């Protein structure tokens, strides 16, 4: 008998609530793990993109390939002989 | 307590224990009922055009961090730091004294990393330095008005950076540190909430189209000697804005002592009377309801009508009678006024409202104003002569461009949007498709015919449009859409009074229209139709 | 050794350029050109040279659909008169340059 | 070695099933579980710094808890006549363990005291075995007083033949809290044991004088700006509120309490579970102490006086320890070096506390059935 | 004198208390794990913001080297580029 059963049931329900849902739960642990994985993937993508842009800047400091590519892409120009095909 | 050999002693002991426990309880609940949170700033979102070119990046800068409590222990070092910081010693001293009780103040904001660290290393009177983010606009002057600046706090202040301030300025985080009485962070322990970085924003502007439009408008302003100008390029199908330029444009990152006109967005605050450019909508409404045949002849002679104290005069009155196509070609006003007389002006107001004239724009820009479209239960002759004619109706450049795009979309009024629209919105069919097609072909003819508009012909593309002039001092307006059988881009050109050129739209704005729209269609890969 | 197509590119992108070569060969075999070389500047530009001497230039990003646009343009418009063609540029949003 | 145990009959292996005192067992089990939970919560960060395993102290405390429950069962097997006849040997072994602690060759050094023995994996603190042995010997002396010469002057100093040297040697290494708890247990046992008021006052005043005399020239080891912790622990009670911030969500334990799992467990408990949690724990401690006193009252009713005095001694050990530790965490007292009976992490403290609980349950059973 | 008896639901109460202890230990360890994961995510976001700061610096450095005016001038004057005429360009489909 005793009210200890009621007290233990209430405490167990409250602690299971705080354990499975809410702040500091296992659900938030899974969230944060998913966020860690997503942010790590984003970090790899960003650190590759930064290297690519750094190399592009370095070639800009001495080369003309980037200028040619940008002129072809944005401005739509074309070298001698032309014969531009569009669709 | 009765069972003990000495109940008195047990009672005394229990009472003493309860008294001590009562003292403990009193000190716990009756008396009781460092570590500080510091925010983690969030990386501002990147603004990019519809293709991928960045328009607003968050480059880093090194900002010197000042703790006044440390400077009051090294006051003797104040002149030495002030010499490198480029301020008077008295100014530094009085600023610190005014900020005596404060825990954190700023010395400078945008000092470069390679010299701010040198400044904080050469002199060390407890001064710190942080590498914070500040807005940089690689496009710069071209998109200055569409992509507005941010203040020194790095929040929106004008343009799309305050229109989309919530979307870009991510939610900052919080964390707990060991800060003593002086304020030095002993250790970093726990982050109670991580900072949410800003979400990258993609605009509808085509930076190639924006560059071309800005260059053409700059040439128009320089050779034509006009005071100001505007030019909005739109995609009819998706209803978005492909370009927006205002030649008085400023530099959004080097904002040292900029006049307002330089920072004014002359496409959504500068309102004007559309004049002749609004006639196609009025006559389309006449076609829709009044059963007015496009080939019908209207007696425009003598080209001057008297209505009380109001008089309507045409630019040319040599033609005795003109059809609707002749009315638009000659920019006749008496004919369209008589047509509006023969029809209901309530339908005129409805058709002008449903296309977005002076009602509102979905842009929601901070620096934005709406036009005035008068509404009345009854329409007198003077009111409809000032309403169907753009002589009392006020609209902005963006509203006129949106209306012309809707007219070019076979009457499908697509809502305005600056963000890159991925799927075509349904919109609303303001104009019946056959009436819209007739008006599109007629606006093709007016710029094709030998009338007052011939310079607007796009080389290789059989363009369309109408030229009009405001009087509040003349303002040159020209809106139109280039592709005939399948319009793809509709745009408006607005420029203020030209000092060394005629104020007629077909002479001072039609060449600009043709020049920018030729490249605009070339980079949009639309097949020619001429 | 010389018969095999030589692979060029950044030191740490040597694995990526191999997969790109596999994809390009798979998407280019029906068109008749045989890959002789493939170079990558660290920028991300892709240079393709065939056995017949004609060269294809592809910029960074959107290679997967730029190559498909090249396939379409060649196989329905450019499939004839390839002898004079010695330089092909794909660095356009949708267009193609022939030389 | 198991001949001293009596599995039949016993509070668990009785013919009537299991017949121990449920209120005391429930209170002590609630305290033990709350102690395990609070040790885990407060010791997460503390153990993370020392070893890579966050559950270092929590797993050690769980192992000590299982060992303590086993020890409680073993003690509840043990009859009280064996304690009565073994008191002298227990006193001698407590003396020996404490002296061996004093020796630097086997005792391990701490920041401000040497009150442990290595024993490899598991530590032993004889400062609590000494308290229990003093309680048992004092009960034996109290029952012998009623049978030997009345008010004999030779028997007046008999407690101080043991209480004074043990107090002095427990002060030898800095353990003032344990000495005060042991002396409080002895003095209160005697007050409840029938010692005359004038005689008891003389004993207590001479004991206090002897202790304040012996507190001098006792450094940590001989032959065979610290207020920030308390200041930031007092903040925990205020910031916990009437309803606490929950398990593990404590804050002061992460910066200002490296002893959040040993000494300041009550501050962490009152911050995580709030002022209502602190009041509930205080009520639990008071109920368990008063139950251990009423068990002695009942054993006194059944004319089993040694059991009555042993229960008084154990109840007063618990009273002194928990009162001093709480009044130090709440700031009333300055004696830093003490741990809570059940909630604190202490290894040998938990085993000895469970043995005391078993002894009290044995007293309760024996006062009913033989 | 007499004998006592444990409550009828002794085993059920013991199981409930064991479950309560396990739940409380799990709550404490879950809160600690969440705080550790918050610290790890802060480190990851700091790395991301460092990478984005470097990218912004690289973009600012490229901006002086890349602009419509400069690119057009280099294409025309140096690379001898030309804008194709609408008639010159052969369009497909």
């Amino acid at each position: 008998p005793y009210w200890l059963f009621v007290v233990l049931i209430l405490a167990l329900a409250g602690l299971q609530y705080r354990l499975w849902v809410g702040d500091g739960s296992l659900a938030q642990v899974r969230d944060l793990q998913k966020q860690i994985a997503d942010q790590h993937g984003e970090n790899e993508r960003l650190l590759e993109r930064n290297r690519i842009l750094e190399a592009e800047v370095a070639e800009l400091k001495k080369g003309t390939e980037t200028v040619e590519e940008r002129a072809r892409h944005e401005l739509g120009m074309v070298k001698d002989g032309e014969t531009l095909y569009q669709l | 307590f009765q069972g003990a050999l000495y109940p008195w002693r047990f009672c005394v002991i229990v009472g003493l224990l309860l008294a001590m426990v009562g003292a403990i309880v009193w000190r716990i609940v009756d008396l009781h009922v460092s570590v500080r949170h510091i925010a983690i700033p969030a990386h501002r979102g990147l603004i990019t055009d519809r293709n991928g070119e960045p328009l607003a990046v968050s480059t880093p800068v090194t900002t010197l961090w000042a703790n006044p409590k440390e400077l009051m222990t090294a006051k003797e070092r104040w002149p030495q730091l002030a010499a490198a910081l480029g301020q008077d010693t008295k100014l530094f001293a009085d600023r610190i004294e005014q900020n005596a009780e404060r825990e954190f103040i700023y010395l400078v904001r945008g000092l470069t990393p390679e010299q701010g660290e040198g400044v904080i290393a050469l002199k060390v009177p407890g001064v710190y330095s942080i590498e914070e983010f500040r807005r940089f606009y690689p496009a710069g002057e071209v998109v200055a008005h569409a992509v507005g600046f941010t203040d020194v706090d790095d929040r929106g202040r004008e343009g799309i950076e305050l229109a989309f301030d919530e979307w870009l300025a991510g939610v900052p985080g919080k964390r707990q540190v060991l800060k003593d009485r002086r304020g030095r962070v002993i250790k970093d322990v726990q982050v109670t909430k991580n900072a949410k970085p800003g979400k990258t924003l993609a605009l509808s502007i085509d930076l190639r189209l924006q560059y071309l439009a800005h260059r053409e408008l700059r040439n128009a302003l320089l050779e034509n000697g006009a005071k100001a100008g505007s030019l909005v390029i739109m995609d009819v199908k998706t209803g978005e804005i492909l370009a927006m330029t205002n030649q008085p444009t400023y530099n959004p990152n080097n904002r040292r002592n900029l006049q307002p006109a330089a920072m004014r967005n002359r496409a959504m605050i500068d309102v004007f009377e559309p004049g002749s450019t609004v006639k196609p909508f009025s006559m389309s409404a006449a076609l829709a309801s009044g059963r007015w045949k496009p080939s019908d002849i209207v007696d425009v002679y003598p080209g001057t009508l008297q209505i009380g104290r109001y008089t309507i005069r045409d630019v040319s009155r040599n033609s005795r009678q003109l059809d609707l196509t002749g009315i638009l070609i000659k920019s006749s006003n008496v004919g369209i006024s008589k047509i509006a007389f023969d029809i209901g002006a309530e339908s005129i107001y409805s058709v002008m409202q449903q296309v977005g004239l002076g009602q509102d724009t979905g842009l929601g820009f901070p620096g934005e104003r709406v036009g005035n479209l008068p509404n009345h239960r009854k329409w007198p002759k003077a009111e409809t002569a000032t309403l169907a004619y753009g002589y009392g109706l006020s609209v902005t450049a963006i509203q006129l461009a949106h209306a012309y795009a809707a007219l070019a979309n076979d009457g499908k009024s697509v809502p305005l949007s600056m963000t890159r629209v991925d799927r075509v919105p349904d919109g609303v069919q303001v104009i019946s498709p056959e009436v819209a097609s007739t008006v599109q072909g007629m606006l093709q003819q007016v710029v094709e015919a030998q009338g007052g508009v011939f310079r607007a012909q796009v080389p290789g593309y059989h363009a369309a449009g109408k030229s009009g002039t405001a009087r509040k001092a003349y303002r040159s307006l020209f809106a139109g859409f280039a592709p005939a059988t399948d319009p793809r881009i509709a745009m408006v050109v607005v420029i203020d009074e030209p000092s060394k050129a005629g104020y007629f739209g077909g002479l001072v704005s039609a060449p600009v229209f043709s020049k920018v729209m030729a490249g605009a269609l070339r980079l949009m890969n639309v097949p020619p139709d001429n | 050794y010389e018969h095999l197509p030589r692979l060029h590119g950044p030191q740490r992108a040597q694995q990526q350029v191999m997969q790109q070569y596999q994809l390009l060969s798979q998407l280019l075999r029906p068109l008749g050109f045989s890959i002789a070389r493939l170079e990558m500047s660290d920028r991300g530009g892709w240079a393709l040279t065939t056995a017949q001497g004609v060269e294809i230039q592809i910029g960074r990003d959107h290679v997967v659909d730029k190559i498909r646009r090249f396939v379409s343009i060649y196989d329905k418009a450019l499939k004839d008169q390839i002898s004079n063609i010695a330089r092909i540029d794909l660095r356009y949003p949708n267009g193609l340059a022939v030389a | 070695m198991l001949s001293v145990l009596r599995p039949f009959p016993s509070p668990l292996l009785s013919r009537h099933g299991i017949d121990l005192d449920f209120p005391l067992l429930a209170g002590c089990l609630a305290l033990l579980g709350l102690g395990l939970v609070m040790v885990t919560s407060a010791s997460s960060e503390v153990a993370a710094a020392q070893s890579g395993n966050p559950l270092y102290f929590s797993v050690r405390h769980l192992i000590y808890l299982v060992i303590g429950l086993i020890s409680c069962g073993l003690t509840m097997m043990v009859p009280m006549a064996t304690w009565q006849r073994w008191g002298w040997k227990l006193l001698l072994v407590a003396f020996g363990l404490l002296v061996l602690v004093i020796t630097p060759g086997i005792g391990r050094e701490v920041n401000g005291s040497m009150r442990w023995i290595g024993f490899g994996l598991f530590n032993i603190q004889p400062s609590e075995i000494a308290k229990v042995c003093v309680v048992i010997f004092m009960a034996g002396y109290l029952i012998r007083r009623q049978q030997e010469v009345r008010e004999s002057w030779m028997g007046f100093f008999k407690p101080f033949v043991v209480l004074l040297p043990m107090a002095g040697l427990l002060l030898r290494e800095p353990d003032f809290g344990a000495t005060v708890v042991m002396m409080g247990a002895a003095a209160a046992m005697l007050f409840l044991g029938g010692v005359g008021l004038f005689r008891f006052g003389l004993m207590v005043l001479l004991a206090v004088g002897a202790v304040v005399l012996l507190i001098q020239t006792q450094p940590y080891r001989m032959a065979r700006g610290a207020g920030y912790q308390l200041s930031q622990a007092l903040i925990a009670f205020g910031r916990g509120g009437w309803l606490g911030m929950g398990l593990g969500n404590s804050i002061q334990k992460q910066f200002y309490l490296p002893e959040a799992h040993t000494d300041f467990v009550f501050a962490v408990l009152a911050e995580e579970l709030g002022i209502v949690g602190a009041l509930a724990t205080v009520a639990l401690f008071v109920f368990v102490s008063l139950r251990a006193l009423y068990i002695g009252i009942w054993a006194e009713q059944a004319k089993q006086f040694f059991s009555a005095y042993v229960a008084y001694g154990l109840a007063f050990l618990w009273i002194g320890q928990f009162l001093i530790n709480i009044g130090v965490n709440v700031g009333l007292l300055p004696t830093k070096g003490l741990t809570l009976p059940f909630l604190s992490y202490g290894g040998s403290s938990l085993v000895i506390c469970c043995a005391c609980l078993g002894m009290l349950l044995r007293i309760e059973w024996e006062r009913r059935t033989h | 004198l007499f004998v006592k008896r444990l409550p009828t639901g002794s085993f059920l109460m013991l199981l409930l208390y064991i479950g309560l202890l396990l739940s409380a230990i799990a709550v404490a360890y879950s809160t600690y794990w969440n705080r550790q994961l918050l610290n790890s995510l802060y480190s990851e976001l700091s790395v991301r913001d460092k990478a984005q700061a470097e990218w912004g610096r690289l973009i600012l450095e490229q901006s002086t080297w890349t602009a419509h005016s400069r690119i057009e001038s280099l294409a025309v004057e140096q690379l001898r580029m030309r804008v194709p005429d609408p008639a010159e360009v052969r369009m497909v489909a």
